[PDB]
């Protein structure tokens, strides 16, 4: 029941995340990628220290980072760059402190790095369930996700509210990386969004063909990560993200458009 | 100017074939639809053929089986072959840039000027060319009688006056058509400047000048 | 007929474009000249109102903005990722993505439209390649077969003919001479003083300030000219 | 096929006014709010010009004083103000379905003010005289209305045989019709009789404008 | 004498982090001083595991990550953002394991985070004679450091070698990250560098003005960092990090310059 | 005399510059003129050796890149970070950091130069102001100092007079022409066709190769514009 | 064209002052160093005053004490305050953009006309005009005498001809000055064309015209 | 202060050729690598005009025919080739130490073809003779070398008293000198005797050259 669970959310996180991080490599958006995760960390400690679910938690957090950002932006010469590291690596500094007084020592091991191995039953309903709504708006906004991902300015000139889109996006990050959390926690977080994405990059001859691709490279290397971190007894998560780019590793060469 | 031109229109026996041409100039005939359309002597237009850019004909159900439309790419020529010709394609063959679903291409919006074809039994007749002298304002004319089949051009000083100029529509009587020309002009041109008229019958192969002079006792 | 309306843009505490108002009749191609980087790009960006801007601008006593459905615009294409993963086909297609609903689909009537424009182009061939996979000519007929299957009344090009092959730029103007034949009306931002007469009928001067504006041989004037080109210091 | 008959078939109309053309349909020449009927006009000796495409939509070199309306089977073609030069006949036409069909016809005549004819009488020439022939030809140039009628006349008595008439349609600067007669006769029969004259009755006067003449 | 080491490490690991702080801010490398950090974790692992200093593994797979970046960028479409967290996750990754099956549970803590309470005398020496050595080489080339920053394109119109300050800044960022290693761990390391720097960038009237400051900010926020994280009993990297950002927050307001 | 021997500047696999071949005399300020983006500002930089480049440049024969020191780079102030730390007096020093050996700093001769410098311009009051509290025509009359410290024979400005007030061109077009006065040469890559005749004793007009150069009467003229903005199609 | 113009040059008695002007044109005085170099009646140049931008000022030994160097920024002027003015002050007075450390302005690069000052006790004299006739080619002459201190122009028909003329330097005897000028021509132009001799001595405010006409018996 | 002595000081060159000058220095003209040396030009009635500045910085309107050279002390001063516009006085200049000092002076002569003076004789006008003065003037124009005398005669005895002599600098134009005399003497005096002669002694004639009048 333990390996029942473990796998099943361990597929359907590698999916969502291929998926989702499909959007991610084509935008630019991988460095904000990495940012949005540390930015999460206090509000799932806050959600998980009082009575309260943990995605709405973690948008509030999301929010309140981006809103601390813009502000530093706006309001003196300092680069966005530097303002995303601050911000990102001040609330990655406040999750850790935040945990370590109020939960356990090894309730902070669970969320920066992997936790497949016990997960239970509530997580996985909710996992799958919002991994289910995640790729049906995907589906639903297929056609505006494309065209304001690869022509912004001609979405633009069809009166196409693009922010609405860039939001959407966002959401979607959010909520795929707090399920993500449980198969290879907030470090190495970004790797399984990337990695699969830029694998199916390589093969790919349409957003929809990358998009599948992407999420079965996340699912198989998610896979075959938890049956190499079970038996030799390593790292759930590094192994995911290792076995994902010996996958991208591999197909670097084998693809047949280089 | 972007223009379409006709040719290989004449006559034709019933039952016989012939090949029409339509040469390009600033289009190219592979990048749209184009079709041929005719007009019948009751002024009756009638779509006969067409081609879509990618190679598929589709023709009428009165004019299929006889009637093919080709298109060479390299020397840019759509053709129109018919065969087992009937009375009824007696008429004037345009060619056309034809119907395509796009907004902007949904009609014929480009027409070359038209070759005619005859569909009938009677032998090619040369046309015979009389001087209309009379016996502030003078005018003159000239009769075209005897010729088979349409189409006669007439002109008066080689395209020169077309002004005050009344070409009539030709009328056939027992297998042989009849045309005339009118040129109303002032005083003063006309006997001392030199009107001419210019008639020719590509079908018989005659071309040929009448020089209107005043007629002596 | 295009009407502007003291359109004006700013940047960085800067009027890139100044007080510019017209009235624009089609049939017609006109080209929108002048130094680069001077406003002639950022026009048709003010008039779609996809920059921020300090005016109006209008489509037949209607608003430009409550209308984006009857014009189609061809942006530069050096700010299109040529790496990304899609089909001269698919590309084509985003033309009709604002005719679809939001659960609906391309039916067979919005393919034989996207089959034609490639058509018309000459690129009917090239429809399963990538767009990475072609030339700078023939991705800018991709851009044009693009524009067609929107079926607009107006069609604002953003320097079209710059840097492509002689063939493709033949193409390209046969379609535009199309456009017109149609009784619509193509405004095109050159991208310098080459074959002016020859592709337009009007000229739109452009600095900062409308420096000129009118028919091609009155208005495209060497004292127009050296004012634009000159920053009315020449 | 789809059939379509314009209304009316024969239309008159005054300067400044409005002329309006119909073009009813078997089925629907719209297709999923996408139009494929379409306008021409046709002057004599030149081809159908593409006048208005779709519904309402104007080719150039077409004066906005020409428009189109109308959806599903029934369309219209209105003109306003009208003028010398859109003396012509016009035609619609339907590219939504197999075959490609045109309507019938509409002539437009532009109404002017009345104008009798010049009639101009024309002996037969000495080159047709040495074959075995001999035509008299009568032009009636520049008229309105239309209707005319042309009687021949040889030393007082009529003539029905050999008459060959022939009638150009109206002119699209002046707005007049013209006519031409050729009383086509034998050399023997020319010879044997003096005097020749064309009659032209017509409704700008009750009696008849004759031009004649006499031989040699 | 655990405390004694503790507090005079972490105040040169501020200073020297501070005063490279300066130039990554400036020329906007804020987003490569994080892909560094997890690009020298095999290094460190491997030079932990073998009889080996730990400088020579760091800089050899801080190479070898840029070795396979430039790879990636060069022989295929993946964007130069993509390719760095790539190559970044994976090497993460990829020392996680490593570490985790040849050494105890316990090791991986002290590499990731901070480990100031247990620092050897060894250790000791060797931070404070390389942080000599970063500060030192970042005095004779100030200069040059300096209008290479400032204005790259006027120092190759003088014929200057701007490559070689480019590479001499990587390892001064390099060798400064080991050190770190001690105070803030891999995964805060990111902090020391932008949040003192960035604070001082507020205050600053010149580039020497900029580098006392950082470093000072950087020292009195890791000693008033130890304290707090001493005495309370929480992470002292963290901490660090944490009352780091509260002094770029209180400086945000209290600045003249704004 | 600078002199350009069949210079050549590819960038994505197409020639920017196409072998360019002159022989500079001065003393002189001349003015490179052409449409923006043609390759203008890239043949200072090419010059220099700063960009890859496919051919030689010298200076009174001796190779461009082994005698650095007598020439002078006034860059385009759009690609300087502003809100950089650093004083006007700081920044108009940077000029003397070539000057200085490796562990010696600035003497007071060399802080004397640096007075002056910024004494010409206008700006001596303005020494320890930032750069970020500057206008355009104050920055750029620091960029103008730094140069002059340099004491170079030779002097290459990136489009100085562009978006700058009146005044601030006042003065640097003075202390250009002290540059003149002094035997120097003078190298502006000018912005627009503004004040040709006022500024420049020569011309040098580019689109992709050198379409024209000499004296400003004789070769600014009208059929030459037109091939350069026309790209020889007008 | 960049200028400076002296000014308040003339006579004046030994221990007197006098305030020398200078007017620029292209050039503001703030921005650069400013000097007044001198030329005694021997050639011998001497560096008499100097301003820097920032308003230091420096002087020789031998003139510091008595002579003073000021700057008026808004009218863009520079002056020297000269007092208690010895014999050896006697001399040409040059305003001229002084040395600086950096390359290009390392000397005297601008220097403007020159305003002359004479210090002695002699009484001003307006000179007299004589006009110098003869008894190919034809010379013509011009006696300026009895005329104090210098200086005093000297042109033919204002300046017209300044081909084929010799200005002699002027030479002193009993604090009076004797200056003299010859205007070589063809015998075309003289006695039919007028000749004059233009004379003009600012230190008595006298300016004179002298037509050479020719001598009778 | 830094005193200059320039060498030579009278200096003589036929076109075509060398000019060199030097100034050797009691003290380093240049600083640290920096010379603060300078050379002018002054024609007459111009003021001195910055020919070089530095060591071998050539000002514009210069021609490099013109060129600088020497460190330290030792400084020179080339012209070639030399050419007839080239005749003024050169002077060096230091702007290294208080004071800026100049050079003494030297004179560059452009040698020539020889040429006789021009001489011509003026009586006094009958202006000057209405006061109580006479002035006979006597101008020796254009001639080559420098080196001239002339004796004034009245009635055949010589007059040293009232001899009055100016010499113009040489011609920038065609390299010759030019010279003034005025024998100044009183009306009575004037009256008494009739002939007056001024008498020229050149390089260019054993013999004078020689112009005289009679009085009325």
């Amino acid at each position: 029941h333990f390996l029942q669970n473990a796998l099943i959310t361990a597929i359907v996180v590698g999916i969502v995340a291929g998926a989702v991080g499909c959007f991610i490599i084509l935008r630019g958006m991988s460095l904000m990628g990495d940012a949005i995760s540390h930015a999460v960390l206090p509000g799932v400690a806050l959600s998980f220290i009082l009575g309260l679910d943990f995605f709405i938690g973690a948008i509030v957090f999301g929010l309140l980072a981006a809103i601390i950002i813009t502000y530093i932006k706006g309001n003196s010469i300092i680069k966005s760059d530097t303002a995303i590291g601050i911000t990102s690596s001040s609330f990655l500094a406040l999750g850790i402190i935040l945990i370590g007084v109020a939960k356990s020592s090894t309730d902070l091991f669970h969320i920066l790095f992997g936790n497949i191995l016990a997960v239970q039953d509530t997580d996985m309903f909710i996992t799958m369930g919002v991994g289910a709504a995640i790729l049906l708006l995907i589906w639903i906004f297929f056609k505006q996700l494309l065209i304001t991902s690869f022509d912004e300015l001609l979405a633009k000139a069809m009166g196409m509210p693009v922010n609405f889109y860039h939001y959407l996006l966002m959401v979607l990050l959010t909520l795929v990386s707090v399920t993500a959390m449980q198969s290879v926690g907030t470090i190495l977080i970004v790797a399984m969004l990337i990695t699969p994405a830029a694998t199916a990059y390589l093969y790919a001859n349409s957003l929809k063909s990358m998009i599948f691709l992407s999420s079965t490279f996340g699912a198989t290397a998610s896979v075959l990560g938890l049956f190499i971190g079970y038996s030799f007894n390593v790292a759930a998560g590094s192994s995911i993200v290792l076995t994902a780019a010996s996958f991208f590793l591999i197909s670097f060469f084998i693809a047949p458009k280089q | 100017e972007v223009m379409l031109v006709e040719s290989g229109g004449g006559l034709v026996k019933p039952g016989g074939s012939l090949k029409l041409s339509c040469a390009a100039s600033g289009i190219t005939f592979s990048s749209y639809a184009m079709s041929w359309v005719r007009q019948t002597p009751e002024k009756r237009l009638e779509w006969v053929a067409s081609i879509s850019s990618g190679g598929s004909t589709y023709y009428p159900d009165s004019v299929k089986g006889r009637f093919t439309i080709s298109r060479d790419n390299a020397r840019n020529i759509l053709y129109l072959q018919m065969s087992s010709l009937r009375s009824e394609d007696t008429a004037m063959y345009y060619c056309a840039r034809g119907p395509m679903a796009l907004l902007y291409y949904r009609g014929f919006d480009y027409w070359g000027q038209g070759t005619t074809l005859t569909v009938s039994s009677a032998k090619t007749t040369a046309p015979s060319v009389y001087p209309l002298a009379p016996v502030s304002s003078v005018t003159l004319g000239c009769l075209v009688k005897g010729y088979f089949p349409e189409p006669v051009t007439l002109t008066w000083n080689s395209g020169s006056l077309s002004s005050g100029v009344h070409t009539f529509p030709a009328v056939l009587q027992s297998d042989l058509y009849t045309l005339s020309s009118s040129v109303t002009v002032t005083s003063s041109t006309w006997p001392s400047q030199s009107i001419t008229c210019n008639v020719a019958h590509p079908a018989s192969s005659t071309k040929v000048d009448k020089k209107i002079e005043p007629r002596g006792p | 007929m295009i009407r502007i309306e003291n359109l004006s843009v700013s940047y960085k505490e800067t009027l890139a474009l100044k007080d510019i108002s017209l009235v624009l009749h089609g049939p017609t191609i006109t080209g929108i000249i002048g130094p680069n980087g001077a406003g002639k790009s950022t026009l048709l960006k003010g008039m779609l109102g996809i920059i921020p801007h300090q005016g109006q601008a209008f489509l037949d006593d209607k608003e430009v903005k409550k209308s984006l459905h009857r014009i189609a615009y061809v942006e530069q294409k050096i700010n299109i990722d040529y790496n990304f993963p899609i089909k001269v086909k698919e590309c084509v297609s985003l033309g009709l993505f604002p005719s679809i609903p939001l659960f609906r689909s391309l039916k067979a009537k919005h393919w034989k439209k996207v089959q034609e424009a490639l058509e018309i182009v000459g690129l009917a061939d090239y429809a399963e390649r990538q767009i990475s996979q072609l030339s700078g000519g023939q991705f800018q007929r991709v851009l044009i077969a693009r524009c067609l299957v929107q079926e607009a009344d107006y069609i604002l090009l953003d320097e079209p003919f710059a840097g492509i092959d002689s063939v493709s730029e033949e193409i390209i103007m046969n379609t535009l001479r199309d456009l017109k034949k149609a009784g619509k009306t193509v405004l095109i931002v050159h991208h310098d003083l080459s074959k002016i007469p020859h592709y337009f009928d009007q000229v739109l001067l452009v600095n900062r300030e409308v420096i000129a504006f009118g028919p091609t041989k009155e208005t495209f004037t060497e004292t127009n000219l050296k004012e634009a080109y000159g920053n009315q210091l020449f | 096929d789809i059939v379509m008959t314009q209304s009316p078939a024969s239309l008159a109309v005054s300067l400044g006014q409005r002329a309006t053309i119909s073009c009813k349909a078997s089925q629907s020449v719209d297709y999923d709010g996408d139009s494929y009927m379409n306008w021409y006009q046709q002057k004599p000796g030149q081809p159908p010009q593409l006048l208005i495409y779709a519904a309402s939509n104007l080719e150039s070199g077409i004066p906005a004083r020409f428009s189109g309306s109308g959806s599903g089977t029934d369309f219209t073609l209105n003109i306003h103000p009208v003028e010398e030069e859109d003396a012509a006949t016009y035609y619609c036409q339907q590219s939504n379905e197999d075959p490609w069909t045109f309507g019938g016809g509409t002539n437009l005549e532009i109404k002017r003010a009345d104008a009798a004819p010049t009639v101009s009488i024309f002996p037969p020439s000495s080159e047709q005289l040495t074959s075995g022939g001999a035509s008299v030809v009568c032009f009636l140039n520049n008229f309105y209305p239309k209707d005319i009628n042309v009687k021949w006349k040889i030393d007082g008595s009529e003539r029905q045989n050999g008459v060959l008439n022939s009638w150009t349609n109206q002119d699209s600067k002046d707005s007049t019709y013209s006519m031409s007669s050729t009383l086509t006769l034998t050399k023997d029969e020319y010879e044997r009789h003096n005097s020749y004259t064309c009659e032209a009755t017509h409704k700008t006067s009750t009696s008849p404008i004759v031009k004649s003449f006499n031989r040699n």
